[PDB]
């Protein structure tokens, strides 16, 4: 299956990612954005 | 003979494997930048005609080396002063000949550079090197 | 046609293609090949 997007910031998911104007100069100059995982929330499951 | 029959067979597999990186040699790199166009300045006064920019036309072959290709170092002629080193600076990525329909393709803006706002003078000695990740430069174009 | 009223139809973009921006001629030689899907390509047009 296919990758899953990430492109909004706010907490219902309405409002996008901006970059600046020298930021998006960074970009049209071939540089790349990583991504590090900093944290990571999950559950585990027990019996009632 | 037994048990004759005529099944449907359904199966999609697409591509199964991606292309590699392939990082393109110096001579590669330096065919790349082979097509060129200046991007000049005429105000009129008594044929002042000098340079903008410069263009590098995207060919059919080069996509992957031109994207490999930033922080182009130029060196060149200034009006008053000689020739000398103007700086490095990363590249543009501006539309072909300024042409809405063309494609986007590596831009050095001459007027960016490490000059005191002196043109740049047509016609005399101009070097722009190319330096890759590597951090090894190659000159691409020569003008004297 | 660049009617508002005429609907919208197939049209190839001459001047978006990979030449170095020159023109290209009328009355000269002029091929356009159209692609299947199935990377079958067929003379639709020809001019001499």
């Amino acid at each position: 299956l296919s990758p899953l997007a990430l492109n909004t910031m706010d907490q219902f998911s309405s409002r996008l990612i901006p970059i600046n104007y020298d930021q998006l100069k960074k970009l049209d100059a071939g540089k790349q954005i990583k991504l590090e995982t900093t944290q990571v929330s999950g559950n585990f499951g027990t019996k009632n | 003979l037994d048990n004759l029959s005529i099944t449907e067979l359904n199966s999609t597999p697409e591509i199964l494997d991606e292309p590699e990186v392939k990082i393109p040699t110096d001579q590669e790199i330096m065919d790349a930048h082979k097509i060129y166009f200046a991007d000049l300045n005429f105000n009129p006064s008594t044929g002042n005609t000098y340079i903008n920019g410069m263009y590098f036309a995207p060919t059919q072959t080069n996509k992957e080396a031109l994207d490999y290709i930033q922080k182009y170092r130029v060196e060149a002629t200034l009006q008053y002063s000689g020739f000398k080193d103007i700086g490095t600076k990363d590249k543009e990525m501006r539309n072909y000949l300024g042409d809405p329909n063309q494609p986007k393709t590596n831009y050095v803006n001459l007027r960016s550079y490490f000059t005191g706002g002196e043109n740049i003078m047509t016609y005399k000695k101009l070097r722009i090197y190319a330096i890759t990740p590597d951090d090894r430069e190659l000159l691409v174009l020569s003008v004297d």
